[PDB]
């Protein structure tokens, strides 16, 4: 009508240009996204690699398995403070967090008085409460646990926690773990927590993820169109 | 970038063979083509347009329905077909790639071109005058006059200007009224107020003669010049 | 024994910055004054403007 | 008129006031529905559109039953036919409308949870194509009776609960509404049967929300089916029924109450289910 | 072990001798003065054009020297430029990461960078012979995240990183000449002088420092927000700046005299503050609180006088075209919107 005759040209590429975003912005859309976080030694190096792979600052995985597609996030070398970029990751389906059993009686270096454990909780509960993460549900997953037994074995366990009655039995001392790591989650109703011990066969590794990632996804689509 | 024609052959009266070009060294699958017919010692005129990717496809009232013209992406060759084939269809063939958005410079880049020999309401655009003789080192005026206001309500008036060596294909020179175009030297200017156009050079010399040709684009169906000859 | 170094640099920078000269302040707010009254004219943020010049016209 | 006095003294036919306020509750609370809805932007899936249509459809449902109690009378006498053929109009129109949409929501919960899209963002052609189809097939089902089957010439062919209607067009009616209630519990099975065997099969490795669903399913598809039932075994019943041969027939008024009184409740159903609309309500 | 204390109290006087010289040279504040002018009456300003087309958060927005050409940077990984005027889209440069935190567009108009989470600052090419956009080049010296970077001129680049350092890097050589350090907290905003001389940068812990890019050292500082510093302009006129905050407080300083002149703070704002840019003239501040509205802040007055409520989530880039004609923001539902 008004437009000139070149002008409708320019209009026609504003139309294939927003076709081929709309192509894009759905394919990005169908895969799932996940965090990971841990402490420098939490043996979050040992999980990257066991794990399949397909592929300083953030680091992408990606891998593929029962025709699903995961991103890993490993944001361990940003030395700057988190609470700046922090937000931009509001919109992930889970975020893996990685501890040490074993790592419970090394105090952490430049430091003769507080234990590892203690800023392992810390982070945990910085990450559970957070303003942002209040919907996203928690993975949780214990590194090593030979090494854990020895140690138990070899050392007691009440040097790290100053309250305990039972004996030095790890069939215990792994639930009496998982249970104070379960209780610092003030948000009860709208997440939930998986644990996971992690052992030396990857298929069992990738197919807990893939369970907690489809149990996420259930609960999702049930809140979605508010069935529950 | 590169381009070349191929599928030049004498046809006798009623019968038809397609036209090929190939191009290589860009993204052809969002440029438009241009397709442009050069008869002998005359002025060439407009013949088909393909948009981005298939979605408008024009054609000339001379020759409508009785050419059919596709696009070929994942090879980045072009193809012309014709149905019926006249005494007057002995012409040059060239291709020129145009690409059109806020800041473009469309037929930027020409063709070599084909040679087919045959044997048996719109804009009009009226150039100057056919040939001037110009010395070396002096300024030339070459006005182009049209029988509409080129300038539209948006502000741009819509005439380019090119220039044809001798034995070459021609290149863009100056698109809109005055921007000049890549790689050209600053020597070449244009000005105009909407019925009347002109260009003005600076300086002149051996490289640079031959013919010229004002195009018009506010209205689609595109018409070009007699085509004024500089003589050295 | 580190952080000298990095004390003589701040100890160095602060008694750089204290040979800044100092202006008055009724200068600097007659200044800005003068500046805002001086360019109020070419600006269509608080100076309305009619319909039929805004390129942004609905 | 002629033929309003004939009918009703061949069929025979020769407590309204807490219909009135019960209706009037029925009309307040949609219209805070609605405005609940309305005002805020995340309730702006098309989602939630299904429920306002839905509470759209139950206060016109609401308006109707109101019209027709006060329109009825010793004044139906009075009227002209074509005003008495518009009140069961409306009164048709009103309630095939209200039970085709929740049919509707059932379809878009069972599309939803068909497969797992991991997004709420989906195509409104569906969504426009649903609400339209249910419109026009109400409004096309209402207004048959006014271009045939009109029960006009056949003094005997015409229902005994009220005249002027063909027997064939309540049995057509009545033969809709029971595929409609058919694939309502059918849908709403398969869903709580994929729900339940995908979790147990996939999730094995590591309940609650299983028996929620349950619950949600035994509340929702139970409470429809204890008030929808009377009025459809009257409407089974007057057809094989002969004429002045049922007293009870000639008390069919009670019926229709609990009928329209499922649209009231609806609301309450389909809004203290989950807990963001709730809270949102709450806030309000 | 003497050392450290002779040296801390030779600091703190110096301190003392600076922040004495800094009050004794204050009279009166600038309000006192401008209390014999008019105040502009209501600054209502309507939507003229929606730009509509992102997928994710939008982080970044810059309007080119032609005041027609806008780019804007989003978490879906796209570059999008659009045109003001017609709401055409003219190029859709994809990215690597998808993580970006800011954008710049050249004065002349020929490329455009944009950093992001990755600490690596890609600039690309617009004005190429074929029809798509290339990488010129891939800038790559920091540790720590990159916050924002500005075209100083056509060949040379200032960038501001997250391991508080800020440092002027070259497009032709390929690595940085001078680095700025002396920041204790995370650099994360800075803008450039009108005649391109001197540009100043707000650090994380309640400090703005003064920085010039020939010489290449700090030689002013100012100091008195409470939380930090979270966007920076300057004055049209180039000789003052005003800086953002974090707890709902907007200040404006003075250049020449390293005095605080006017704070913007109103008792029924609690929120934060994440860009101020200024006008044509220097006479409205215009600011974008988080809690999903602008504001059309008056320059000599301090007080409210618009607010542009048009908006969905928290805004998170704004400013006002070169000559004046309209303004653009950007907030977090994908949704650009131009008023005038
Ligand atoms: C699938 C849905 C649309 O099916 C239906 C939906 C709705 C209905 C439906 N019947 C009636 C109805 C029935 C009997 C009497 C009277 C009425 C209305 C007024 C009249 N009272 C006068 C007393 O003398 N009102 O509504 C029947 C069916 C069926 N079958």
């Amino acid at each position: 009508c008004t437009l000139s005759a070149e002008d409708k040209a320019a209009v026609e590429r504003s139309k294939m240009i927003d076709r081929n975003l709309r192509e894009d912005g759905e394919k990005a859309a169908r895969e799932v996204k996940l965090l990971l976080l841990g402490a420098g030694e939490s043996g979050k190096s040992t999980i990257v690699k066991q794990m399949k792979i397909i592929h300083t600052g953030i680091v992408e995985t990606h891998f593929t398995f029962k025709d699903l597609h995961f991103k890993m996030f490993d944001v361990g070398g940003q030395r700057s403070e988190r609470k700046k970029w922090i937000h931009c990751f509001e919109g992930v389906t889970a975020i893996i967090f990685c501890v040490a059993l074993s790592d419970y009686d090394l105090v952490l270096a430049e430091d003769e008085e507080m234990n590892r454990m203690h800023e392992s909780m810390k982070l945990f509960d910085s990450i559970c409460n957070n303003k942002w993460f209040t919907d996203t549900s928690i993975i949780l997953f214990l590194n090593k646990k030979d090494l854990f037994e020895e140690k138990i074995k070899k050392s007691p366990l009440t040097i790290c926690y100053p309250e305990y009655a039972g004996s030095n039995t790890y069939e215990e001392a792994a639930a009496y773990i998982q249970c104070q790591f379960e209780d610092l989650n003030k948000r009860k109703d709208t997440k939930e927590i998986y644990t996971h011990f992690t052992c030396a066969t990857d298929t069992k590794n990738v197919q807990f993820v893939f369970d907690a990632v489809t149990d996420v996804i259930i609960k999702n689509n049930l809140k979605d169109c508010g069935l529950f | 970038v590169q381009l070349v024609e191929s599928g030049g052959g004498l046809v006798q009266p009623g019968g038809s063979r397609k036209l090929s070009c190939s191009a290589s060294g860009f993204a052809f699958s969002s440029f438009g083509m241009h397709w442009v017919r050069q008869a002998p010692e005359k002025g060439l005129e407009w013949v088909a347009y393909i948009s981005s990717g298939s979605g408008t496809i024009y054609y000339a009232d001379t020759v409508k329905g009785r050419f059919t013209i596709s696009r070929d992406d994942p090879k980045n060759t072009l193809f012309l077909q014709m149905t019926s084939l006249r005494s007057e269809d002995t012409a040059m063939y060239y291709c020129v790639r145009s690409i059109y958005y806020y800041g473009s410079s469309p037929f930027d880049f020409w063709g070599q071109g084909t040679t087919l020999t045959v044997s048996s309401s719109d804009i009009v655009m009226t150039q100057a005058t056919s040939s001037v003789p110009v010395t070396p080192g002096e300024s030339v005026s070459i006005s182009c006059r049209s029988s509409k206001s080129l300038l539209h309500s948006n502000g741009n008036t819509y005439l380019y200007w090119f220039l044809q060596r001798p034995g070459q294909s021609p290149q863009l020179l100056i698109y809109r009224m005055s921007n000049l175009a890549s790689g050209v030297p600053d020597r070449f200017s244009g000005s105009g107020s909407g019925t009347a156009f002109t260009l003005t050079i600076s300086r002149l010399e051996a490289e640079d003669v031959g013919v010229y040709y004002c195009m018009q684009h506010l209205e689609y169906p595109l018409t070009f010049g007699a085509g004024t000859k500089l003589e050295l | 024994t580190a952080s000298i170094a990095q004390a003589r640099k701040l100890v160095e920078q602060l008694k750089m910055e204290a040979n800044i000269d100092r202006i008055k302040v009724s200068k600097a707010a007659a200044d800005l004054m003068a500046y805002c009254e001086a360019h109020a004219k070419e600006d269509p943020l608080l100076t309305p403007v009619p319909a039929s010049e805004n390129p942004f016209r609905e | 008129y002629d033929i309003i006095v004939r009918h009703y003294n061949y069929t025979g036919k020769l407590t309204s006031v807490v219909f009135i306020l019960i209706c009037c509750f029925i009309i307040l609370e949609n219209i805070f529905v609605l405005l609940t809805i309305w005002k805020t932007k995340k309730f702006h899936r098309p989602m939630y559109y299904f429920i306002g249509n839905l509470a759209l459809s139950d206060l016109l449902a609401g308006v109707a039953y109101t019209a027709n109690l006060l329109l009825s009378g010793a004044t139906t006498y009075k009227l002209t036919p074509a005003q008495w053929f518009l009140r069961e109009g409306s009164m048709f129109v009103a309630l095939s409308a209200s039970v085709f949409s929740l049919l509707a929501i059932a379809i878009e919960r069972y599309i939803t949870m068909l497969k797992m899209k991991l997004h709420n963002g989906s195509n409104n052609f569906r969504l426009f194509l649903l609400i339209s189809a249910c419109w026009v097939i109400s409004l096309i089902l209402g207004g048959l009776p006014i271009m045939g089957w009109n029960c006009i010439s056949a003094l005997s062919s015409c229902s005994t609960v009220l005249p002027l209607y063909h027997k064939h067009y309540i049995l057509f009616c009545t033969t809709v509404f029971t595929l409609l209630l058919l694939s309502i519990v059918i849908l709403y099975c398969r869903i709580y049967s994929l729900v339940r065997t995908r979790s147990r099969r996939l999730t094995f490795r590591k309940s609650e929300k299983s028996l929620a669903l349950l619950k949600t399913v035994i509340i929702v598809l139970s409470v429809f089916i204890a008030c929808w039932a009377p009025l459809f075994i009257l409407l089974l019943l007057d057809v094989g029924c002969k004429v002045k041969t049922c007293d009870i027939l000639f008390r069919a008024e009670y019926f229709l109450v609990l009928a329209v009184l499922n649209s009231g409740t609806n609301p309450i159903i389909y809004t203290l289910t989950n807990k963001e609309m709730r809270r949102a309500f709450i806030r309000i | 072990g003497s050392e450290l204390d002779q040296l801390r109290q030779e600091a703190e006087q110096l301190k003392n001798q600076i922040r004495d010289a800094r009050k004794a040279c204050a009279d009166a504040t600038l309000s006192q003065i401008t209390n014999n002018i008019d105040p502009v009456g209501r600054i209502q300003m309507r939507t003229r054009r929606t730009l509509r087309g992102h997928l994710a958060k939008i982080y970044a927005m810059h309007w080119g020297t032609d005041s027609r050409l806008l780019v804007s940077a989003s978490q879906d990984g796209k570059l999008i430029i659009w045109d003001s005027y017609t709401t055409n889209k003219v190029h859709a440069i994809p990215l690597r990461s998808s993580w970006v935190m800011t954008c710049a567009y050249a004065p002349s108009g020929n490329y455009v960078a944009c950093g992001g989470l990755d600490n690596i600052c890609s600039i690309y090419n617009l004005k190429t012979r074929e029809g798509n956009v290339r990488v010129s080049r891939e800038l790559a010296g920091h540790t720590g995240y990159l916050s924002c970077c500005r075209f100083l001129d056509d060949n040379q680049i200032v960038t501001s990183s997250g391991d508080t350092t800020c440092a002027l890097w070259d497009i032709e050589t390929g690595q940085q000449t001078t680095t700025f350090t002396g920041h204790t907290g995370d650099v994360m905003s800075l803008s450039l002088a009108p005649d391109t001389r001197l540009f100043v940068s707000g650090a994380c812990d309640a400090s703005a420092k003064l920085w010039d890019v020939r010489e290449g050292m700090c030689r002013q500082t100012f100091t008195g927000h409470e939380s930090d510093i979270n966007a920076i302009c300057f004055f049209p006129n180039g000789n003052a700046f005003a800086t953002g905050s974090d707890d709902a407080t907007c200040r404006l300083f003075d250049l020449r005299a390293d005095q605080e002149l006017m704070t913007y703070s109103h008792d029924n704002i609690i929120c934060g503050i994440t860009s101020v840019s200024f006008s044509k003239s220097g006479r409205l501040l215009l600011a974008g609180y988080d809690d999903f509205n602008c504001n059309v802040w008056d320059a000599l007055k301090a007080d409210r006088a618009g607010v542009l409520a048009g908006h969905d989530n928290r805004v998170s880039c704004l400013g006002v075209t070169d000559d004046g004609m309209a303004v653009a923001t950007g907030s977090w539902d994908s949704f650009l919107k131009i008023w005038n």
